[PDB]
Parts: C-alpha cells; structure tokens; sequence
C-alpha cells in the first residue's frame, strides 16, 4: 500500500534521535548563567531527558506499521540493470520519473495557486459555449459512471437537451433535465415517488415529494447555479457529482441535535452538518 | 393509415422540437445580445 510514506516520517524520528542526545550533552554543555529566579533549570534538562522518550515512541511507530508485503519484490526497478554493457552508458529516465512527479507536485502547487485568479475581464476579447456535437453528452455520462457504486442512466426523450436520471443507495435518486453542457433544472425524490422510469407513460416531472426533500432539490439547484464555471463543463459536472455524492449516508449530525427538523443537509463546503444555519 | 399519419405527426413533432432546439439557440444566441445594449 501507500503506507511506506510514513516511514519517511519514521526517518525524521530517528533522526531527533540523534539530535535529542546532542540537545542533552549541549544542556550539560554549561552550568547555570543565572537562575535568580528558580531552580527549575536543572529540571529544564532533565525536561531534555523527557524528550529521549520520544525514542521509544519511534519503536512504537512500528506497530502501525509492516501492514503487508507486494509481490514481485524490486519492483520492475532494476529489470534494466539486468541489461548488458551496452545498456549501461540509463539512469537518465529514473530521474525524470521524480522529475515528472515533481513537476505535476509543482502544478499540484501552481494550479492551486491558480485559484486567486486575476482576469479583470472575460469578454470583448474574442464563442459557442453550448456544445455543438451531441456526443459529449455520452462522454460525461461515461466519465460519471466511472466513478464506482453509482450508477447513472439516461434517455433524452425530450429533444436536443439532456435529460438524465441518477440513483444511490437509498431510493433517492435524481431527475436532472438540462441543457447541452451544463446541469440546470434538477429535482430529488425518494421511494418510487417520481418512478421516472415509466412514470404515468413516460419519465415524468410531476414535480412534486413529501415535503422531505424539497429543501435537498432546492440546495441543488443552488449549488448548479453557483458551480456554473465559465469553462470546463466536464469539471462542473465532476463536481456536481462529487457535491452530489456526499449525501450517500445522511447518518451524523453535528453542531445540532438530530431533532432540529426533517433532516439536515448544506454541504457546499465539502462537508454537511445541520441544516438551516447557513 | 392510422400508424402511418402517426409518422407524418410524430417526426413533425420532433421536427417542431427541433425548430424549439434551433429556436433556443437563437434564444440564447440574442439573450447575451441583450446584455451588450448600455441604454
């Protein structure tokens, strides 16, 4: 797993592991310049002692760790070594797979660093955000179903625009009739209430629940009107998915009591608590 | 003939749809039009 990480942080305890013992002779260095005050100074170094502790701990940290072994030990690393002469001059390559990583680590920085924008403008410097070919639909519907456990389904008998249902664990799921690109226009239900299959005839509105997840529909369409980025529909969508996602336990309930009123949902901050206060 | 004058409504419908979708578009296609006017 990816649990070799943390002996990276091992590498550090061990290495206080050397400083700490210098920390205690450099205390033993020198007497006492001026108490005046107290003699805690001489505690002060057996406070340094304390921190010797600290190397018993690093032992400690071996019990998180070892979780499991891979097979094919080396790891296809040196598979090159095992070449001839004439391979050797091939190192090269293994410094810019880090170099690489360092690079998309830069841009894990930058694009971060991207999100303080500065365009003072955005227009009069030029088109046709609604996306032409009606393929691109099918391709944020693979790329939505890709993510696991999560199934979605669409059908698009309305006309040009998109129309798309989704569902979750529970019978919750989702009618999100909107343009080309971007979601617009969603509405929630729950337990065959919209049966959106062949609702009636056909995957029906009928706009309407039992006054549950009303508040949930209408967070929704907030969220679709917020997250509507000038560009990059497929991130919209991703995040709409993602937003959409974290309602799959509907278990906790923080900074209230599970008795403030029906439910309790408002998570565009990546994390949901009680609701009606925000 | 009951089923085939299905036909001659039901791809006229979409084709009405169609002319909405063309029609949306040019909706949209003034809608930011009309942003521009400073009046």
């Amino acid at each position: 797993g990816v649990n070799l990480e943390a002996f990276s942080q091992a590498i550090s305890a061990i290495q206080a592991l050397r400083s700490s013992v210098s920390r205690v002779f450099d205390c033993l260095k020198d007497g006492m310049r001026n108490k005046e005050t107290l003699e805690g100074r001489e505690k002060a170094f057996i406070a340094n002692f304390q921190d010797n502790l600290h190397s018993v701990n690093r032992d400690l940290n071996e019990l998180e760790r070892l979780s499991n072994l891979v097979g094919k030990p080396s790891e296809n690393h040196p598979l090159h070594n095992s070449g001839l002469l004439s391979l050797d001059p091939y190192s090269q390559l293994l410094q810019a797979y880090k170099w690489s990583n360092k690079l998309q680590y830069h841009a894990g920085l930058a694009s971060g660093l991207l999100n303080q924008q500065s365009l003072k403008r955005s227009a009069n410097q030029m088109t046709t955000l609604v996306l032409p070919p009606q393929y691109v639909d099918d391709v944020i519907s693979r790329i939505d179903r890709m993510f696991p456990e999560m199934s979605i389904h669409l059908s698009r008998p309305n006309g040009t625009s998109a129309m798309l249902l989704v569902t979750l664990g529970k019978v919750l799921k989702v009618i999100v009739v909107m343009r080309s690109l971007f979601i617009d226009r969603t509405i929630v239900k729950g337990y065959n209430e919209s049966v959106y299959t062949e609702d009636g005839k056909l995957d029906i509105w009928s706009k309407s629940s039992y006054q549950v997840f009303q508040k949930v529909t209408d967070h929704a369409t907030t969220a679709l009107l917020h997250y509507q980025l000038p560009q990059m529909p497929d991130v919209v969508v991703r995040s709409f998915m993602t937003w959409l996602r974290s309602y799959i336990k509907l278990f906790q309930a923080p900074c209230q009591r599970c008795g403030k009123f029906l439910q309790d949902g408002l998570p565009p901050t990546w994390r949901d608590f009680r609701t009606l206060e925000a | 003939r009951n089923q085939q004058l299905r036909a001659l409504q039901e791809e006229c419908d979409r084709k009405l749809i169609t002319l909405r979708d063309e029609v949306s578009i040019d909706l949209y296609e003034l809608e930011e039009e009309y942003y521009s006017s400073s009046s």
